[PDB]
């Protein structure tokens, strides 16, 4: 649920 | 078209958008995508969402009636990033990096 | 000055250095940082280093031969990172990713 | 001695 920044790609 | 503070507000905008500060501006760049990061919550908590694009298009159709209403969008953006995730996230930091280049740049401001 | 081929590999230059991929892009901006980073091996280890600043001055100046010796030097901004760092650190996953977008573009070069 | 990238700003 934790957001994942490396997730925006 | 701009006032003499809104034109200091767009070059402070500028700077935030420049690759001196992409390594912790990025996330800021575009609307926060809770599709590709997969949070179901994302609008839920944040009822009011805010980045630099959306900043910049406001700024370029005139729609700040002055230098305040700029800073309330840009902390804005700030706020619901601390807001929305835990203190000790990454993004918490370079949100604190990227509001100290904001602050002490509108403090500064003639 | 400059080729048809290396003006299509500064276009893959201008896309690298573009905000569309800064989120993996920007740790090879510039060259690395081994002071600022106590990295007091790096120059050690990397007995050629590589960046996209440099390989756009280089670029600029017209000091690539051929489309060929720009990929080498992308390359070898790639290889470095690979090379000084763990398999499994982000900056390495970082240049995967950019690495991936470098060899798409360069590929399909008419 | 491992590269802290957030070290670099």
């Amino acid at each position: 649920h934790r957001x994942v920044l490396r997730d925006n790609y | 078209k701009l006032s003499e503070h809104l034109r200091y507000c767009d070059s402070i905008l500028r700077e935030m958008l420049s690759k001196k500060h992409a390594a912790y501006a990025w996330p800021f760049y575009k609307p926060v995508d809770a599709e590709a990061l997969e949070l179901h919550d994302y609008h839920d908590i944040i009822k009011h969402p805010m980045d630099l694009s959306t900043v910049k298009r406001k700024m370029d159709g005139r729609e700040y009636p002055d230098a305040q209403g700029f800073a309330a969008d840009v902390r804005l953006m700030f706020s619901n990033c601390y807001k929305y995730n835990p203190p000790d996230h990454e993004v918490v930091a370079m949100a604190r990096k990227l509001q100290d280049v904001f602050e002490m740049r509108f403090a500064k401001m003639p």
